[PDB]
C-alpha cells in the first residue's frame, strides 16, 4: 500500500527496583516516530519532549483530576498490576534443556567447537560454565548471548573452542533460579 | 481480593 | 537496577482505522485486547486463571487514541510516517534433531508503522498449520518488535521460508531456514 499513514502509540511504563520499595512511572506518547510528551513520576507533572507536545503540557497539566491520577499512579496502577501477575510473571520458574553436542568450524580451524544449548527457560537470569576434567575453562569461551523466544522463554548456546585431546571429559554446568543444584551434561570424545 | 488488571485511562489532547 | 517492566503499549493508526492494546512483562506479551471480538486474550492460557482484564477499558482508551491521533495529525501539519523496514531473523526453539518435533521462530524487530504481513513457507508452499503470533511488542524506542511461530518436524528434504512484508521493504523479505 502507497497511500500515507498516522500513528498514534503510547506507553505506559512501570519500572520496578527492590520489589515495589522503588518505582518508576512512565507515561509516554508518541506521534509517528517522534515522543512528543510524557509524564514522569519522578517529575510529577507533564513535560515535552519535543516542540509538538507543548500544548499538551500546558493542558495536561491543568486537568487537576487527570495530573493527580498520574501521581497516584505508582500505588493505584504500577504496584496494583505487579502483585496481580507476581506469582506467574516474576514467580515464574521454567526448568531448562541442557544440550551438548560437537560442531564443525567455520571453515577449518585449528579447535573445534563444542555447543552447549541451554534452551526453554524462564527468567533470562542464567549461569552456564564450561569445564574441562573438573577444572573451570575461562578462555575459548564464545556466547550467542541471551536469546528471547517471545513466548515467556529464553535460550543461549554457549560454545567452547578446544582441541578433543588425552580422553578428556567436557562438561557443561548451569545454573537458574528454576533449579536447586547445578546442571550438568558430560561430553566425551 | 483484586486479581483484576487496571488500564492506565486516556485523556483527549488539547486541541490548541 | 531494575528488576522488572510492565508496559502497556496501546495504538491507533489512520487510514487503517486499527487499534491495538497490550500488556508487557519484561519483553513477553501478558495479553492483548482482541479488537473485533471485545475479549482479553491471554499469551498463556494459565494467566486466565489468576489473573483478570475488562476488555472494556481497552476499547475506550482506543476511541481516545484515536481522537488524539486526529488531533496529532492536525498539529504536525498532516506529516505522514517515514516507514522504517524490519529486521528478520529466522532460529529455532532448541537444537535440531530429525523426526523430534521443534518450533521455528521468525523475530521482526525495529520497524515502523505497526503492520506487516508474514507467511511461513515450506518448499515454497505457504503452510498456516499449528502457526502462531504475538501482537506488536514494544521497545524502549519508538520502534516494533513482533515474533511468528511454526511447528515442525525437521527433514533432510523439507526446505523453510520466513516471507515478511512491510511498506519500508521494497520487496517482500524471505528469511530461509533448512537442516544443517
Ligand atoms: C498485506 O496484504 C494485503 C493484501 O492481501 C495488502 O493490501 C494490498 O496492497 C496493494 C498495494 O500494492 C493493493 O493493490 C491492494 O488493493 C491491497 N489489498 C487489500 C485487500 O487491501 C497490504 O498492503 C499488505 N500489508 C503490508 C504491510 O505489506
Ligand atoms: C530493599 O527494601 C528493604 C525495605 O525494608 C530494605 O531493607 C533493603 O535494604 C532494600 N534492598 C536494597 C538492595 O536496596
Ligand atoms: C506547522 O505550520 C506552521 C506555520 O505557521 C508552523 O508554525 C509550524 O512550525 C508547523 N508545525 C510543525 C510540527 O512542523
Ligand atoms: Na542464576
Ligand atoms: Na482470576
Ligand atoms: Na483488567
Amino acid at each position: 500500500d502507497t497511500r500515507p499513514r498516522f500513528l498514534e502509540y503510547s506507553t505506559s511504563e512501570c519500572h520496578f527496583f527492590n520489589g515495589t520499595e522503588r518505582v518508576r512511572f512512565l507515561d509516554r506518547y508518541f506521534y509517528n516516530q517522534e515522543e512528543y510528551v510524557r509524564f514522569d513520576s519522578d517529575v510529577g507533572e507533564f513535560r515535552a519532549v519535543t516542540e509538538l507536545g507543548r500544548p499538551d503540557e500546558e493542558y495536561w497539566n491543568s486537568q487537576k483530576d487527570f495530573l493527580e491520577d498520574r501521581r497516584a499512579a505508582v500505588d493505584t496502577y504500577c504496584r496494583h498490576n505487579y502483585g496481580v501477575g507476581e506469582s506467574f510473571t516474576v514467580q515464574r520458574r521454567v526448568h531448562p534443556k541442557v544440550t551438548v553436542y560437537p560442531s564443525k568450524t567455520q571453515p577449518l580451524q585449528h579447535h573445534n567447537l563444542l555447543v552447549c544449548s541451554v534452551s526453554g527457560f524462564y527468567p533470562g537470569s542464567i549461569e552456564v560454565r564450561w569445564f574441562r576434567n573438573g577444572q573451570e575453562e575461562k578462555t575459548g569461551v564464545v556466547s550467542t548471548g541471551l536469546i528471547h523466544n517471545g513466548d515467556w522463554t529464553f535460550q543461549t548456546l554457549v560454545m567452547l573452542e578446544t582441541v578433543p585431546r588425552s580422553g578428556e571429559v567436557y562438561t557443561c554446568q548451569v545454573e537458574h533460579p528454576s533449579v536447586t543444584s547445578p546442571l550438568t551434561v558430560e561430553w566425551r570424545a | 481480593v483484586d486479581r483484576f488488571y487496571k488500564t492506565l485511562r486516556a485523556e483527549q489532547a488539547s486541541q490548541e | 537496577k531494575e528488576e522488572h517492566v510492565i508496559i502497556q503499549a496501546e495504538f491507533y493508526l489512520n487510514p487503517d482505522q486499527s487499534g491495538e492494546f497490550m500488556f508487557d512483562f519484561d519483553g513477553d506479551e501478558i495479553f492483548h485486547v482482541d479488537m473485533a471480538k471485545k475479549e482479553t486474550v491471554w499469551r498463556l492460557e494459565e494467566f486466565g486463571r489468576f489473573a483478570s482484564f475488562e476488555a472494556q477499558g481497552a476499547l475506550a482508551n482506543i476511541a481516545v487514541d484515536k481522537a488524539n491521533l486526529e488531533i496529532m495529525t492536525k498539529r504536525s501539519n498532516y506529516t505522514p510516517i517515514t516507514n522504517v523496514p524490519p529486521e528478520v531473523t529466522v532460529l529455532t526453539n532448541s537444537p535440531v534433531e530429525l523426526r523430534e518435533p521443534n518450533v521455528l521462530i521468525c523475530f521482526i524487530d525495529k520497524f515502523t508503522p505497526p503492520v506487516v504481513n508474514v507467511t511461513w513457507l515450506r518448499n515454497g508452499k505457504p503452510v498456516t498449520t499449528g502457526v502462531s503470533e504475538t501482537v506488536f511488542l514494544p521497545r524502549e524506542d519508538h520502534l516494533f518488535r513482533k515474533f511468528h511461530y511454526l511447528p515442525f518436524l525437521p527433514s533432510t528434504e523439507d526446505v523453510y521460508d520466513c516471507r515478511v512484508e512491510h511498506w519500508g521493504l521494497d520487496e517482500p523479505l524471505l528469511k530461509h531456514w533448512e537442516f544443517d
